[PDB]
RNA sequence: AAACUUUCAGCAACGGAUCUCUUGGCUCUCGCAUCGAUGAAGAACGCAGCGAAAUGCGAUACGUAAUGUGAAUUG
RNA sequence: GAGAAGCUCAGACGAGUAGGCAGGCGUGGAGGUUUGUGACGAAGCCUUGGGCGUGAGCCUGGGUCGAACAGCCUCUAGUG
RNA sequence: UUUCAAUGGCCCGUCUUGAAACACGGACCAAGGAGUCUAGCAUCUAUGCGAGUGUUUGGGUGAUGAAAACCCAUCCGCGAAAUGAAAGUGAAUGCAGGUGGGAACGCCCUUGUGGCGUGCACCAUCGACCGACCCGGAAUGGAAGGGUUUGAGU
RNA sequence: AGCUAAAUAUUGGCGAGAGACCGAUAGCGAACAAGUAGAGUGAUCGAAAGAUGAAAAGAACUUUGAAAAGAGAGUUAAAUAGUACGUGAAAUUGCUGAAAGGGAAGCAUUGGAAAUCAGUCUUACCUGGGUGAGAUCAGUAGUGCGAGACUAUGCAC
């Protein structure tokens, strides 16, 4: 917000009509450039801006807890679709399996070299290379406000126990490490786009069932929470349309194009 | 947000949607809701009848705690017991009848609306309507008053 | 791409932009209460209208029947491999001399016409 | 990534501290790496510069120029080196300043204070 | 010049749902095909109701479904009930009958009670597969004017509608203009 | 387990890495994904959606490489989902026959045969030597 | 003037309300400060419990007389029945409430 | 036919817009509680080799004692 | 196949102040993405050259210039 | 692109029934320049849940680094009952009623702008139930019987 | 009659960490020797003003001129960076070039004259014809049980 006194710290009153001057208030006195100049107007130099910004503007937005859990669950489900990861730009062409689950010994890693070696062995290091190559200086005035550099997002490591995995993986550019119990939507769908490359540990993957529960069972770590139900049982509309149950009752197919 | 506001589309139009004749001057009919009896009477009498005047007694220092008495109907009495209690007693034939404490459920009076099953049930409440008590007796249950 | 006809080649200059230097050439609709351009009096300038729209088939097409697709690197030229007969390559003005030569050689290999070549 | 609460990553604050540091701080700021032989001998990577220190320029147009540090202009963050000058219009030799990070020390001006600093850093004798 | 009055020119019906739900669009695509390739008005009705807004698709309860299909002169014994909207639960119905219900979505309590009672819950694509033309199907709707706004709509002199009141009780629009003892009664 | 291809197309029709869309010429769109052969953004041509998809790429120093999606049982195995066949330095007719046989005659994608042959011809014509005029 | 649908306006903003606008931007900071304060107290008074034992009382009025909540301190009669002196109850962390009586 | 007037373009002027920066401002959060008759805040006059404004200082005057760093200040 | 937000066929119609609605052009900043552009020259500026769009505007050739800047999907406003 | 010739072309904005006006502002150019934010209300739309709904008054993982994200309990707000000034009372005769139109569906007649059967939504209408009022009314209570009525009710 | 911590406030002062804030007519009045210059008897009022260059390497020396300066030179990646210094718009102005002009000019439609710009057309698949040379092709044979596709080994010369 701008200063409360900004544009008001001057003494100026309108000179009225008959002076062949606009009725905007003007600074009194003499002997300086500021004397006789207009003030207090949003159109005046060194005046007060129109509708000065206030601190009590609504900065925070409330979301229903059920909607937040719906979005997080959708993001987790989207992370398990290989085509969505490629759509979001993750270099996961040569990774072995989606979802990617690694042994619990990764949670005990102590060195960035070990973390890099694991990524290269599971073919997840191409995302790291992409982030490193994409690092560039920010376009615009954000570089003047502690936002000089911009880069892409790499893999999201999800762990259950922290025995050194966080410190081993944190220095790798693009890699974000989070506990399974506090999954963040900002990391699961960065920029609002689904399909984040996620690498799970065995314990975190095993605890996913208790974290989210199911449609019929309640989550152990979320009281009275059930997974959302979809409005369509099978989203393969093309298969449903071309199935025998429908094609046997439809009328004549008609002409897809008619001559003039 | 700002980018989808009507102001962005009104840019370039001199009057900004407020007309060339009447314009957008300051308050031309007064401030707030003043004038409801003289020049806003046509709006007040047709959209907010009963606005002006006095009706009823005054009660100095009203406290709503002694007046607290939420009401529940008969067709929701069996919804106040747990599911296991319903499976044990509803529709069955037992030597004892389930007790439903409406006060513990958060109600002050039991009202008679809807129907009740023929299984007997004990209803504990501070107040009960005559029709509610009659239907409970018809269903075989009893009403014992509590404090 | 064939028999391209332009309904109008004039750029629809703004009213009184010739009279005053502060008035830009970009078209603005006159909204004056006594404006003669808005009322379309005989002898005044014409206003842009939906009736001036060109044929959909020949719209956005250069006189050679192609459409100038902007290319900033080699990969943008590879995007035009299949669409050789409809899209031409327009090298971006901020592309350096080295990358411009690479773009030209790739477009020549792919058979893609280049508008700003040379 | 920085994690301490007493560390600032603000570009404005970092630039203000660097360009406003006093002479004592600027002495530490103007530091030069030691040569391969000096590093392997004293077990120290870098050391603040000092007058009469033998250095050779690594970067810039004056590459391969060896000489002793004639003066340490801490106000301008420059090192003035012997025989590293440019001719003027009138023929005078105007010295050319080199950043302390652009040179490598080949021989230290070893005094009692310098030896104490080396042992403090963890250097052998 | 042609002297033609333009009154019914632009149709006031939705040709596409306002929602951006991808699964809803998939359902719309399926029933666009069904309406085009079948001569059944049921498919057209479902497609039209798929475009409707939340207020135009009021919820229905399993008690309401049970009441409508258990009428004496109904013969809707085993027919499937279809509603383009949400099916809510009614706890006032202690015992749930066996019902076959197809709907856009089901409340967790309503779906559990239907399954426990022995019924089945189907989505619209499942309903399309089972009954491609809507044969032996009871198509239902929720009460459109059951929302709060219709208590106030049409307010005026001698209309007996609910006014927009900040609070409820005396001193709140219960004076001159509402009773004979104070000037007049509406 | 199978996530719907229609669902995937709905998610990625307007927002994915391989789409190059521009407002020029009324909003043109191009598809650059390796396993698409048409080069246009469509559900029938998007290999990220279709279980059975084909694609033609240039091969160093000559020839083409045909990329085909394997059995849908490898959907969750991206390392086993894509099969690449590097066609050797054969004549144009041999390349067309090999592509047509491996794409259409096997029942894989009988509609993409013409597109695959045309793309292979364009790649070969691009790879031909340049008769520079001085 | 008033010409639109809805209830009549009742905004109480005829004073200089913008001078006394209270923002909650320090809410997470206040939460952290209170958490650190109680952690400091717990470490200082260890191994004594962080909170003293409180009696169970019935809230007044018919709206809340069916519930049980925590009271301020035990009455003198309760301490006498339990064999605890009022001068020693405070030492061993038992609050004393002289105003409350056991009816 | 020149001169003169008007338009455009290329150079050369007047002027300081645009673009990029910023030891600055504004806003938020966190932490702390310490002026004075043992003379406060403020004012005036002076102090450096070359010092008028700023910082610092008070005839012990860009300052003394003590402590730490360790070869400069710099025109 | 033809961004089913798609393809195809056919008919009628087209003035507009105050005012209403929809779809788009342009600006600063934020998230995502583009082995995105760039000291072998980014932004900006000039132009007696070229191209596209009915239009808001956009792309490009040439000259100057010297350090950052842009396309697409969203977010946002001290946005024309 | 410049210029020539033919024809047409009044100076923009504003108030106004009416401006080219002998009505007002405007010598020129660059930069700045005016429906914003907040507490509410009303309609519409989207999302989640749904007779329930709202995690952010507060507490914890939390120290590491955590103004974020995540988790957690009791109150409470709105809604689930209205009516009367109030003391108070407080919503099923029935398939939660009948009638007419009425979506969809099923069965026939034969091609109809066809009949039969139920009948969602909505409207109109005849009733039934709750509160208030006016009655009779067989110390305290108003149970049954009513009504030309009245309520923002079932 | 009286005392008493904590949870509470904090547009002042001090220290610290930040920002979807402003980028020099903006942001505090003040990014710079700013409550300064300056005005008023006084209470008070109160500005304008950032950027050479990496480094002054800030133009030695000769010549003309009284001098200021100019011209040769010299430094630099750049003097289209010379301190009147990052780039350098418009209003306005000088020179040159083009055009027009009988008491306005400017604009629109159409064409003439002059000036300027666009085509690589006939490229590309394919084939007719000549010669050279070539590890060689149809049908096949062996190496997943029927049909079909492809790769590889050989025959077919």
């Amino acid at each position: 917000a701008v200063s409360e006194k900004a544009g008001h710290q001057t003494s100026a009153e309108s000179w009225g009509t008959g002076r062949a001057l606009a009725r905007i208030p003007r600074v009194g006195g003499g002997g300086t450039h500021r004397s006789g100049q207009a003030a207090f107007g949003n159109m005046c130099r060194s005046g007060r801006m129109f509708a000065p910004t206030k601190t009590w503007r609504k900065w925070h937005v409330k979301v229903n807890q059920n909607e937040k859990r719906y979005a997080i669950s959708s993001a987790v489900a989207a992370s398990g679709v290989p085509s969505l990861l490629l759509a979001r730009g993750h270099r996961i062409e040569e990774i072995p399996e989606v979802p990617l689950v690694v042994d619990d010994a990764v949670q005990s890693f102590q060195k960035t070299k070990e973390a890099v070696a694991l990524l290269k062995e599971i073919k997840a290091y191409r995302d790291v290379v992409k982030v490193a190559n994409s690092r560039k200086l920010r376009a615009g005035k954000g570089k003047l406000r502690n936002r000089r550099h911009v880069q892409r997002r790499g893999p999201l490591v999800v762990f259950n126990e922290d025995a050194g995995i966080v410190k081993a993986f944190r220095n790798i550019p693009g890699v974000e490490i989070v506990n399974v119990r506090r999954l963040n939507l900002l990391q699961l769908a960065p920029g609002g786009h689904l399909g984040r490359f996620v690498i799970w540990t065995k314990s975190a993957f095993g605890l996913l069932d208790s974290v989210f529960g199911s449609t019929t069972e309640a989550a152990q770590l979320k009281k009275n929470y059930f997974l959302p139900e979809n409005i369509i049982s099978n989203a393969d509309v093309t298969r449903l349309i071309n199935s025998d149950e429908i094609q046997s009752i439809v009328k004549a197919a008609g002409p897809s194009r008619v001559k003039r | 947000p700002t980018h989808t506001s009507k102001t962005r589309k009104l840019r370039g139009h001199v009057s900004a949607g407020h007309g060339r004749i009447g314009k957008h001057r300051k308050h031309p009919g007064g401030r707030g809701k003043a004038g409801g009896l003289q020049h806003l009477r046509s709006h007040f009498d047709k959209y907010h009848p009963g606005y002006f005047g006095k009706v009823g007694m005054r009660r100095f220092h009203l406290m709503k705690n002694p007046l607290w008495r939420p009401t529940v109907n008969l067709d929701r009495l069996w919804t106040l017991v747990p599911n296991e209690t319903r499976e044990k007693y509803l529709g069955k034939n037992t030597e004892v009848a389930p007790v439903i404490n409406v006060l513990q459920s958060g109600y002050g009076k039991v009202l008679g609306k809807g129907r009740l099953p023929d299984t007997p049930v004990i209803i504990q409440t501070r107040y009960v309507s005559r029709r509610a008590e009659e239907k409970i007796k018809q269903a075989g249950g009893v009403v014992e008053l509590i404090a | 791409a064939v028999n391209i006809i332009k309904k109008r080649t004039k750029p629809f200059k703004r009213h009184q932009s010739d009279r005053f230097k502060r008035v830009g050439e970009s078209w603005r609709k006159p909204r004056g209460i006594d404006s003669c351009v808005r009322r379309r009096f005989r002898g005044t300038i014409s206003m842009p209208k939906i009736g001036y729209g060109n044929n959909k088939k020949t719209r956005y097409c250069m006189p050679n029947g192609l459409k100038a697709f902007l290319v900033r690197n080699v990969s943008d030229v590879e995007l035009l491999l299949m669409h050789n007969k409809t899209y031409a390559a327009e090298i971006a003005g901020n592309v350096s001399a080295r990358k411009r030569v690479e773009i030209v050689e790739k477009a020549r290999a792919l058979g893609v016409k280049v508008t700003n070549a040379g | 990534m920085k994690f301490s609460r007493d560390v600032t990553s603000s570009r404005r604050k970092q630039r203000k501290a660097h360009f406003g540091a006093p002479s004592s701080v600027r002495r530490v700021l103007m530091s030069a790496p030691l040569s391969k032989e000096l590093r392997e001998q004293y077990k120290i990577r870098s050391l603040p510069v000092r007058r009469d220190d033998q250095i050779t320029v690594i970067r810039g147009s004056n590459k391969g120029r060896e000489g002793k540090i004639t003066s340490v202009y801490r106000k301008k963050f420059l090192l003035l080196i012997e025989r590293v000058t440019r001719e003027k219009a009138n023929g005078a030799s105007a010295p050319v300043g080199i950043d302390a990070s652009k040179v490598v020390i080949t021989k230290l001006h070893l005094d009692k204070d310098r030896k104490d600093l080396i042992v403090r850093k963890g250097g052998k004798v | 010049g042609i002297d033609i009055e333009r009154h019914h020119v632009r149709k006031s019906q939705r040709s596409k749902p306002a929602s951006e739900n991808v699964y809803l669009k998939l359902l719309v695509k399926l029933y666009r095909f069904l309406a085009r390739r079948t001569d059944s008005r049921f498919n057209k009705a479902i497609l039209k109701r798929l475009f409707q807004s939340k207020t135009n698709r009021p919820p229905i309860s399993i008690s309401k479904i049970a009441a409508l299909t258990s009428r004496k002169s109904a013969s809707l014994e085993g027919k499937t009930t279809v509603i383009v909207g949400t099916v809510t639960d009614d706890e006032r119905l202690l015992t749930v009958p066996k019902l076959s219900v197809a709907a856009l979505r089901f409340t967790k309590s309503a779906r559990a009670r239907i399954l426990k009672a022995g019924g089945e819950v189907l989505t619209l694509d499942q309903l399309a597969l089972r009954a491609p033309t809507g044969s032996n199907t009871v198509l239902l709707r929720g009460k459109k004017h059951a929302r709060e706004a219709y208590r106030h709509f049409g307010f005026g002199p001698h209309k007996h509608k609910a006014p927009y009141v900040r609070s409820e009780g005396r001193k709140f629009e219960r004076a001159r203009g509402r009773r004979k003892s104070r000037a007049f009664k509406v | 387990m199978s996530v719907s291809n229609d669902l995937i197309w709905q998610v990625i029709r307007d927002n994915n890495r391989f789409l190059v869309k521009r407002p020029e010429f009324g909003g043109i769109q191009f598809n650059r994904e390796p396993v698409n052969v048409s080069g246009k953004n469509a559900q029938r041509f998007s290999g990220l959606c279709n279980d059975k998809a084909v694609g033609v790429q240039a091969n160093s120093p000559r020839g083409v490489v045909l990329i085909t999606k394997t059995n849908p049982k490898n959907a969750q195995k991206p390392a086993k989902l894509f099969r690449k066949d590097v066609i050797a330095n054969a004549s144009s007719r041999k390349t067309y026959k090999s592509i047509a046989g491996r794409i259409g005659r096997t029942g894989y994608r009988d509609d993409l045969v013409k597109v695959s042959v045309a793309r292979a011809s364009a790649i070969l014509s691009s790879q031909r030597p340049k008769k520079t005029v001085a | 003037a008033i010409h639109v649908k809805g209830q009549l306006p009742n905004a109480h903003f005829h004073k200089d309300w913008q001078r006394y606008v209270k923002t909650w931007f320090n809410q997470p900071g206040r939460k952290l400060r209170r958490r650190q304060a109680r952690q400091t107290k717990a470490a200082k008074i260890a191994p004594r419990p962080v909170e003293a034992i409180r009696p169970a009382v019935k809230p007044p009025t018919i709206r809340y007389n069916m519930k049980v909540r925590a009271g301020r301190g035990f009455t003198l009669e309760e301490l006498k029945a339990a064999g605890v002196s009022r001068r020693v109850a405070s030492t061993i962390g038992i609050p004393v409430d002289h105003r409350r009586r056991n009816r």
